[PDB]
């Protein structure tokens, strides 16, 4: 879905 | 598979973000993230066997 | 230490050999990496390695050279300088592949009334420039590899003009570090300085460095040792002072792969 | 965990001193650089440091495309003493000087290669006769694959070699290449030979170039105009730009100080004086 | 309908991924996944009726 | 074994070397003792030993000799026969002390129509008799130590009568085992027989045997290999048959003490 | 929505 760094 | 990261905002008009999606199977095709690490210069600047204490005499 | 221990006084022991010094300026470990054997996760040739341990990892002393007012500098290559040193040299020429780290100990004492300073540099891949301006990359194997005598630096580039029978040797100009870069910057390579008022030796512990885990020691030199007079020798008012410089070097954690018959190189 | 874009350390305020602590005295013989900061030798104020080293990270330092070669091709009628011109180039960063100098601050490197191709054409002769839009074939020929002898021979079929068919006047072409070295890193310097001269062998037979490792390190680019020829002549140039992405480097070196003279570290007589005159006590 | 898979990352600058969406009804229009399997060579290298034990005599 | 394993079919692997055989008569381990390194409780020189492991503990093949109707027998000494064998020989001459065990593999094939039998004996301290009847114990170092060529037995004692310049060599009479004892009793030493109808090789695994834990390999031989035709070579009705005999020997668990410069012996 | 291999 989504990775958030 | 979207990757969301923050920009370091320089001139201004909360955190501003940007999105990245890899379109190819080969990591070589990917753009550069620029999310890089730093390290201490020591292996080049203090390569000595006995740790240097800067207030102390370097030679003792 | 209050029990006498000093940065200037060291003892090094490898195999059946010991070096003592009473005037060191600490010692250097290149890039902070101590020598190691090749790890399984980085291994490449699959045959059982030969590890000669104390038989080869011991201090070998090379031929002593002489430092004078006219000295421009000296150079050596590793493993080349050790190719004829006891069982290290034997193990080297019997195998296709070999890797090794080194303790390099440069020795030069004088007196409180002498002065001068040697920059001692260990350079990974110390490629040196040739004598020709009609051809590039043409220094012969024989001239590239002096063995223990090493070579020297010069203050002047002087091109080989015999085109019939070219000299095919290096012409390494000192202020250009023999490779077209300025000597004042050689300090980014692991180094020590023998400044005669301060210390009488330099000690460099070198890891095996290469773009491979193991390689042909006979085809390729991993490290170069360059010694140059940063400040010239001087003593009292003698016009012609001289003091000796001795190199003692020990292989460390060396291992060899690909055993066969011994290599007999064309060295002259 | 410290990142390239993190701010550098704050200056801490510091006052007068009178002690046995001697930061200023040191001994460069040891091989170490004295790690001093202004508060070690002068009085300082507190400063909150905002500056970062982001643009000098290895990646950011190299994150630019650099021209490494110019290839010339034409689209002319092949005639008994001269054939239609196709170009052949041995891949390297050492034909030009700027990227070479930057890479050579280091002994070894690893990176993915981004190649961008800028293509330009022109008429060479006066006739008012025209040409139609050209398509170019950029074939990568890895060491071992057959090199083209003619602009139109069988090798341009490319069943296995990668080729780019570029259309004139469209966006510059671009492909990526992984780290393809046969070693664990690319060697910018190789102090050695590819052959050992044996005594039982002739000198000629044991001979090889100083500092060269694989003869055809990375292979060839062969470029051609795919179009048949026009009555009028058109010449084209393919400018190749190399950018090292996802890069790592090892063992720093002093930069090239005198002009490059070939693929090795050799230098030419007459080029060895980079420094200019300046008096010791003149600002 | 997005398909997210991992890249085998070769030269480095967690798992890096890439995204794929099929735009057409016909599987023939799809790109190749390159997510392929391997098998043992045996049907060509050991096609014998009685299993070979390599330390044993091949003929007994 | 019901999966094919046989007493007659063996594979031996040491270092980068393998021997196969399809006609063995089992193999022998001398005195039931397999080779071992020197244990701390039996150690004597205190310096760190050199243990070359695969670099020296591998199969070396000596020069092939020829068996005929007139052959009286051959002999070799260990470590002497291996003194010029790769890194084993190097390690041997660089150190004062050395100890080693061995796998000895004697090879001799023929045909179902040939006949003959070689007794292959490994003798600890195989002292051989001299050629003189005016002097005793006078065989020179050079003649005592043939290196890989070995020596031979004779059916006749023939005394050296040149008193001006004595031959100073052995005169080893076959039925007296070259040492004044009867050959028929040599079977109390570890042995095998190559009887051509039965087997085409002999394999003897020898421990280091000595009255010391370690000794001078250059001064002293620990084992002797004696090969004698117990039943003579014969084939069809040929008057002059010949078949080759090859020795391949591997050092096992060898270690060396007392490293210095290399020994350069007077061998001729 | 999403498949993850
Ligand atoms: C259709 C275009 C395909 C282009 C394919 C190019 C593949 C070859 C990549 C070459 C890698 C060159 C790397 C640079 C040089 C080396 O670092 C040094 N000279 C030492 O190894
Ligand atoms: C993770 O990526 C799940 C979300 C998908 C978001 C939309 C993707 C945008 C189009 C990508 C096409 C695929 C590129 C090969
Ligand atoms: C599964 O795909 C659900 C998520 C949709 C993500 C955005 C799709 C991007 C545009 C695709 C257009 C359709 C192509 C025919």
């Amino acid at each position: 879905g989504s990775s958030s760094t | 598979g979207a990757q969301v990261s923050s920009q370091k905002v320089g001139a201004h008009e909360s955190t501003i973000n940007y999105t990245t999606i890899n379109y190819y199977r080969d990591s070589a095709s990917n753009a550069a993230s620029k999310q890089d690490f730093s390290q201490d210069p020591s292996k080049f600047t203090e390569p000595i066997k006995d740790v240097l204490i800067k207030t102390a005499p370097m030679l003792n | 230490e209050a029990c006498g221990y000093s940065d200037r006084v060291l003892q090094l022991t490898l195999g059946n050999s010991t070096i003592t010094t009473q005037e060191a300026a600490n010692s250097v470990v290149a890039y902070g990496r101590w020598p190691e054997y090749l790890r399984d996760s980085e291994a490449n040739p699959v045959d059982q390695p030969t590890e000669p341990d104390v038989a080869a990892c011991r201090f070998y002393t090379l031929d002593t050279v002489s430092w004078t007012k006219e000295s421009r500098g000296w150079w050596w290559k590793l493993p080349d300088a050790l190719r004829d040193m006891g069982l290290f040299g034997q193990n080297m020429y019997y195998h296709y592949l070999g890797r090794s780290g080194y303790t390099v100990h440069v020795q030069c004492n004088a007196s409180k009334f002498h002065q001068g300073a040697l920059g001692v540099f260990a350079v990974p891949e110390m490629c040196l420039a040739g004598d020709s301006n009609t051809t590039t990359m043409h220094t012969s194997y024989q001239n590239a590899n002096p063995g223990e005598k090493g070579g020297t630096f010069t203050g002047t580039f002087t091109p080989d003009n015999n085109q019939t029978s070219p000299a095919r040797r290096f012409c390494p100009v000192d202020y250009l570090l023999g490779n077209g870069t300025l000597l004042g910057n050689a300090f980014v390579f692991p180094h020590q300085i023998i400044n005669l008022r301060t210390n009488n030796c330099a000690t460099l512990v070198l890891p095996y460095v290469n773009s491979l885990s193991i390689d042909s020691m006979v085809k390729h030199n991993n490290w170069g040792i360059a010694i140059l007079p940063l400040a010239p020798l001087n003593f009292a008012s003698e016009s012609s002072p001289e003091i000796p410089i001795t190199l003692t070097i020990a292989p460390m954690c060396c291992e060899f792969n690909g055993l066969r018959n011994i290599t007999l190189p064309r060295l002259q | 965990a410290a990142t390239s874009r993190d701010a550098l350390p704050n200056t801490e305020a510091s006052g007068p001193t009178h002690s046995k602590e001697i930061p200023a005295l040191t001994a460069v013989e040891t091989g170490a650089t004295n790690p001093l900061v202004p508060s070690d030798t002068v009085q300082t104020r507190h400063v909150v440091q905002h500056r970062s080293r982001s643009e000098s990270s290895i990646e950011s330092f190299f994150a630019r495309g650099a021209c490494v070669t110019i290839m010339t091709v034409d689209n002319s009628a092949s005639t008994t003493n001269k054939d239609k011109l196709f170009a052949v180039w041995k891949i390297t960063y050492k034909d030009t000087v700027q990227l070479r100098r930057k890479l050579e601050f280091f002994t070894y490197s690893r990176f993915d290669m981004e190649l961008t191709f800028v293509v330009t054409a022109n008429f060479t002769e006066t006739n008012n006769g025209h040409a139609l839009n050209q398509v170019y074939q950029i074939m990568y020929i890895p060491p071992g694959a057959p090199v083209p002898e003619k602009w139109d021979d069988y090798t341009w079929q490319t069943s296995s070699n990668p080729s780019i068919f570029y259309t004139y006047g469209t966006a510059p072409a671009r492909i990526s290449v992984p780290y393809v070295g046969i070693s664990n890193a690319y060697s910018h310097f190789y102090d050695g030979f590819s052959k050992v001269p044996l005594k039982d062998q002739s000198a000629a037979l044991g001979d090889s170039l100083y500092g060269a490792a694989s003869l055809n390190d990375f292979g060839i680019l062969a470029v051609r105009v795919v179009n048949d020829h026009n009555p009028t002549k058109v010449t084209s140039k393919i400018r190749v730009y190399l950018k090292p992405k996802h890069i790592r480097v090892w063992c720093p070196r002093p930069p090239r100080a005198v002009a490059y003279y070939g693929p090795g570290v050799d230098y030419k007589d007459g080029t060895l004086t980079p420094l200019s005159t300046k008096d010791l006590t003149t600002y």
